[PDB]
């Protein structure tokens, strides 16, 4: 695929198309009667040439102007980036960055960065899973009359028994004293459900 | 000849890309016909200024209002030659084609 | 009128000790409001229409000062396509649009204020109802019929007045319906997923699950949460309601987006009011100057406003230039403010 | 041409009420909008004829040449084109007919066929509506659609219903974010 | 003519919450009232009591001065060198 670095492309087309245009720009008649200033030195008379010489000085001061302003805005621009690119750089290549969808799409795990001519590109590797499946939880176990809630994982169950798991991966375990805790009676949770818990 | 060619020219190359890229013109509707509307008056006396015999003197200039005729120039040209004819504020071959 | 110095805040001490610690017994679940530019009004000038105004020995002299013409139209294309990829990267961050399941007992949660209510067109929620109310829009940039403009100009129809000098603004890319349903997409997704939607496919979770590792990721235990649900329900409740009653009873909550188009406006207003300037000529007319003097007497006046013109649409497209760049800064910090609250939970 | 002033513009006669001393009325922009007849005591407004943006929706040239015709803020009930060989002459090129015409809220598009499939935006236009070099129209042309958002999904919510995946995949992004530009030096008695 | 905008000028005008001269005349031997650039006339009568004015510099014979008077059928505008009496009043 060649539109991979379209941007990195076109900052340099407008580089390129904004110094094309200035030169061209001296070929304007600047409400003279030629773009050229030996022409107008060698028909003209100082006293008249005067005039001209100064429409063309203030038509070319005010399209560098404008060159100016425009190089000024795209170097805002570009200074915007690059803040934003080493911010990115430091944030995931130099370590793991929580934030969701700054380090790529996806929980990212880590970055790789690679040089390019005026830019950066970045080899977010992040973690996607897929097939998952459909499961029955429950927010706590009542067996000894008391509440057990998860520590780190979520009780799940495949139809007739009830284990516990992680988030991102399916690990079903048996649900034992170390995995659970007591709080509360259960009267305070509403979905809660009976299970055994293994001493 | 087409709208492909029109855009060719504003952008100034043989190959377009997908997509306007660029605006194409401005429609702007002509006209087709003319409508003038001077006003309906006599001959004005302009031989009561130049066609004198003897003007006032400097400090006591005559001011004559001339109003509801048609101002017709053309009628000075054809007078001896003027040794100066300048106008401040129009020209003098614009002044058959104003009002006043 | 008074003068007086003013109050830096409320005058508190800490009663720091070795030995004590301030440990909370109850919490108050508080909803604020966060608004913030994405886009701008995308306007396109028109030169020979705003320069000469179809005279026809006028447009002969501009062309001979080059390629401006063609430059600025190169940057209003710029800052359109800009902020519509400001647009796409704010409101389209997702591609799947997820459907909201029937209203049942979501832990004692109430989000009819804010899930799309078919009872109302363009199916969006009595908040987004009330945001689309309070700001007026100038010129939406909607097809105008021609008969609007003639007659009945007594009213404050300066679109028409701008129009009539090659100024107009141009609709957005997306419209209202798609943002509405791009907002109902993303809270359906955040209801029914969670922030799993964003990092891949969505898996589905109960709300009151959700909200206690909502709890758990800050440092607040589960069973908190599920022995507190029904008052944590009451006062998300109560505060959607505040938020609501807030937003119906203060007008200027948005007044950034008020200020945007009203500056925009403005600046429409100003540029149409430099025509009647007079750049050292004698009219601001180009008509009577031709009709009043000879052409090569009259070409110094329409040098004259042709160059004060350009000056003006040079100073007017600067202004959008920086507008626009503004508006790009605040759009990236939105999509990152989004996808860092909204499509996950920030630490931040 | 009542009074010397010179210019473009359609009568429409309408009611405002001009006193004996007045005739010439200006507008903000100080463009006299309205006049008096100098025979007949009418008053009459001067506004300006049809005025509007014209884009060309222009497909890769590689492709093919047939290009479609955007009027910006136009009707195609109004003024589709209403011109014959004696009017404006910007764009020498007219399209009458064709069943390609179609009204948007951002304008009259000449040129494409509106379908009621959705698909994704390619070439933008406005209001929601894109064009897009379809070929399954087989003959091949341009086509005007709305976009399309995203594919249809439903979660299954329950309250006692959880999505553990059992799986994952590795997945690798690209992102090219630009760093630098090129570094230019204007002399000024040179140029 | 405007309509529904908001114009600005800058000329001879009336000053808002200025201090005018109220003039009851009765009594006669009246001098001229100055002309400061400008002189605003009003008056609520209706027994056609003012019907004309006088201008000039040194109101007399030695000078050009404006005689305005309106009859009840027509109006005589006239600048002649005038002598004007230390109380000038139609008969």
């Amino acid at each position: 695929t060649p539109s991979a670095l379209g941007k990195l492309q076109d900052v340099v087309n407008h580089n390129a198309q904004a110094l094309n245009t200035l030169v061209k720009q001296l070929s304007s008649k600047f409400g003279a009667i030629s773009s050229v200033l030996n022409d107008i030195l060698s028909r003209l008379d100082p006293p008249e040439a005067e005039v001209q010489i100064d429409r063309l000085i203030t038509g070319r001061l005010q399209s560098l102007q404008t060159y100016v302003t425009q190089q000024l805005i795209r170097a805002a621009e570009i200074r915007a980036s690059a803040n934003l690119a080493a911010t990115k750089m430091s944030e995931c290549v130099l370590g793991q960055s929580k934030r969701v969808d700054f380090c790529g799409k996806g929980y990212h795990l880590m970055s790789f960065p690679q040089s390019a001519p005026h830019g950066v590109v970045f080899l977010h590797v992040t973690y996607v899973p897929a097939q998952e499946k459909n499961f029955t939880t429950a927010p706590a176990i009542c067996h000894d009359g008391k509440a057990h809630f998860p520590r780190e994982g979520v009780f799940v169950s495949n139809g007739t028994h009830w284990f516990v798991t992680q988030r991102n991966f399916y690990e079903p375990q048996i649900i034992t004293t170390d995995n659970t805790f007591v709080s509360g009676n259960c009267d305070v949770v509403i979905g809660i459900v009976n299970n055994t818990v293994y001493d | 000849l087409d709208p492909l060619s029109e855009t060719k020219c504003t952008l100034k190359s043989f190959t377009v890309e997908k997509g306007i890229y660029q605006t194409s013109n401005f429609r702007v509707q002509p006209t087709e016909s003319i409508v003038r509307f001077p006003n309906i008056t006599n001959l004005c006396p302009f031989h009561e200024v130049f066609n004198a015999t003897t003007f006032a003197s400097v400090y006591a200039w005559n001011r004559k209002r001339i109003s509801n005729c048609v101002a017709d120039y053309s009628v000075i040209y054809n007078f001896a030659p003027f040794f100066a004819f300048k106008c401040y504020g129009v020209s003098p071959t614009k002044l058959n084609d104003l009002c006043f | 009128i008074i003068a007086y110095t003013m109050s830096l805040g409320a005058e508190n001490s800490v009663a720091y000790s070795n030995n004590s610690i301030a440990i909370p017994t109850n919490f108050t679940i508080s909803v604020t409001t966060e608004i913030l530019p994405v886009s701008m009004t995308k306007t396109s000038v028109d030169c020979t229409m705003y320069i000469c105004g179809d005279s026809t020995e006028c447009s002969n002299l501009l062309l001979q000062y080059g390629s401006f013409c063609t430059q600025l139209k190169r940057a209003l294309t710029g800052i359109a396509v800009e902020q519509d990829k400001n647009t796409q990267e704010v409101f389209a961050q997702v591609k799947q649009i997820y459907k909201t399941p029937p209203i049942k007992y979501f832990g004692g949660f109430n989000f009819s204020q804010i899930l799309p209510d078919p009872s109302k067109p363009s199916k969006r929620s009595p908040i987004e109802d009330l945001l689309f109310n309070k700001v007026t829009l100038a010129d939406a940039g909607f097809i105008k019929q021609y008969g609007d403009c003639l007659g009945d100009i007594a009213a404050r129809d300066l679109i028409c007045a701008q129009k009539f000098n090659g100024l107009t603004v141009l609709p957005p890319l997306l419209t209202d319906e798609m943002i509405a349903q791009y907002t109902s997409a993303l809270l359906a997704g955040t209801i029914t997923s969670g922030w799993t939607f964003g990092a891949g496919p969505a898996l589905q979770i109960p709300f009151p699950m959700q909200m206690a590792y909502r709890f758990n990721g800050i440092g607040v235990t589960q069973n908190v949460l599920y022995e507190n649900q029904k008052l944590i329900a009451n006062q998300f409740n109560s505060a959607i309601g505040k938020i609501q009653d807030s937003l119906s009873s203060t007008p200027s909550a948005l007044g950034k987006l008020q200020d945007v188009v009203n500056h925009n406006a403005q600046a429409l207003n100003t540029l149409v009011k430099q025509l009647s300037s007079k750049f050292g000529a004698i009219s601001s007319v180009l008509n009577d100057i031709l009709s009043r003097l000879d052409p090569p007497e009259a070409e110094v006046q329409i040098d004259r406003l042709i160059t004060g013109r350009l000056q003006s649409l040079q100073t007017y497209v600067t202004q959008q230039l920086i507008r626009a760049a503004e508006i790009r800064a605040s759009a990236n910090l939105a999509a990152t403010k989004m996808s860092e609250c909204v499509l996950g939970q920030s630490k931040r | 041409n009542f009074n010397g002033l010179t210019g473009t513009g359609v009568l429409t006669e309408s009611n405002k009420k001009f006193l004996p001393f007045q005739q010439f009325g200006r507008d903000i922009a100080d463009t006299t909008d309205a006049v008096r007849d100098p025979q007949t005591l009418e008053i009459l407004d001067i506004t300006p004829c049809s005025f509007g943006g014209v884009s060309v929706i222009t497909p890769g040239t590689n492709t093919s040449n047939q290009v479609a015709v955007l009027y910006q803020g136009v009707n195609c009930t109004e003024v589709p084109v209403a011109i014959h060989a004696d009017q404006l002459t910007p764009t020498w090129r007219v399209y009458s007919t064709g069943s390609n015409v179609f009204q948007t809220r951002a304008g009259c598009l000449i040129g494409a066929e509106y379908v009621n499939n959705s698909y994704e935006c390619d070439i933008p236009i406005g209001a929601g509506i894109c064009a897009s070099y379809q070929t399954q129209t087989a003959s091949q042309s341009i086509i005007a659609y709305t976009m399309s958002l995203g594919a249809e999904n439903s979660v299954a919510y329950s309250n006692n219903s959880i999505a553990i995946p059992t799986n994952f995949t590795i997945s690798v992004t690209t992102e090219i974010l630009p760093v630098s530009m090129t570094k230019t030096s204007v002399d000024c008695t040179m140029y | 003519f405007r309509s529904s905008v908001l114009h600005s000028t800058h000329d001879l005008f009336l000053p808002f919450f200025s201090n005018v001269t109220w003039f009851h005349a009765k009594r006669f031997d009246n001098p001229a009232l100055p002309f400061n650039d400008g002189v605003y006339f009003a008056s609520t009568e209706k027994s056609n009591i003012i019907r004309g004015w006088i201008f000039g510099t040194t109101l007399d014979s030695k000078t050009q001065s404006l005689l305005i008077v309106n009859n009840a059928t027509n109006v005589v505008i006239k600048v002649c060198e005038f002598q004007f009496c230390n109380d000038p009043f139609l008969d």
